[PDB]
């Protein structure tokens, strides 16, 4: 895989779990317990992740009907990443997955890190 | 240095968070 | 300088700069403060230029992803003027580069109007 | 002492920060 084809597939890695959360709305819990919104590469997941946690510590199923409702307002999420994510496959142990987007996680902040750093230095 | 200290310390303990997981 | 050489000279500063923008997506916005995309020599940089801008204006990380992604499609970016890109070494410190880049712009929009001149005279 | 650590760590992070991203292509 080059580069492209590794962040391609952590946009689609995260609509994967976002999809699995949907379809199966327990999982909110193990996936947050590892997961904030920000830690989320395609900043339209993690608004949706951040409708979701929402949802669910208020106990209203998490669908495609209450996240459109409840969603922000003065932030809104694109139809299509709405239907991307809704449309995407669910897989059983989403283990691996939740662990390579917080990966990806932490190598960014340290990028930008390392970048703010050698800034200050000028 | 400053600020800088502080998303250095942050940034470790996010990391540390990843072991400390269980 | 040799004419040609430094025409390349300008092609290769505007890559490194774009590429260190994807380095640190934030020096955009001081690139941004003295730059438009229709001030790249090389035409398919400023239409990347403008992509990264609207990516940045919408918080979405410019990286090789959605750079390829928020493509016009209608108009598009020749691969190897991608790769030529994001190859390209991210310097430290693209300040001069940028001004430069600033420059050459200005010297072609004299070099223009200097001929609008000369035509708009010869009746 | 001082700030010299403050450089081997530094120069610590952009290694593994340069490491990360010759991993990532080339």
């Amino acid at each position: 895989m080059d580069h492209l084809k590794h962040l391609q597939q952590l946009q689609n890695i995260e609509r994967i779990v976002l999809s699995g959360i949907v379809l199966a709305n327990h999982k909110i819990e193990e996936v947050h317990s590892v997961l904030e919104p920000s830690d989320f590469y395609y900043p339209p997941n993690g608004l949706f992740f951040e409708i979701a946690l929402k949802l669910h510590e208020e106990d209203c199923p998490i669908d495609e009907n209450f996240i459109r409702q409840k969603m922000p307002k003065d932030k809104q999420i694109k139809e299509e990443d709405l239907v991307a994510i809704f449309a995407a496959s669910p897989i059983d142990n989403i283990e691996a997955y939740v662990e390579e987007i917080k990966n990806a996680s932490i190598k960014r902040k340290l990028f930008g890190l390392a970048n703010t750093i050698r800034e200050q230095a000028h | 240095i400053k600020n800088a200290s502080i998303k250095r310390k942050l940034f470790g303990l996010a990391n540390t968070i990843r072991e400390q997981a269980l």
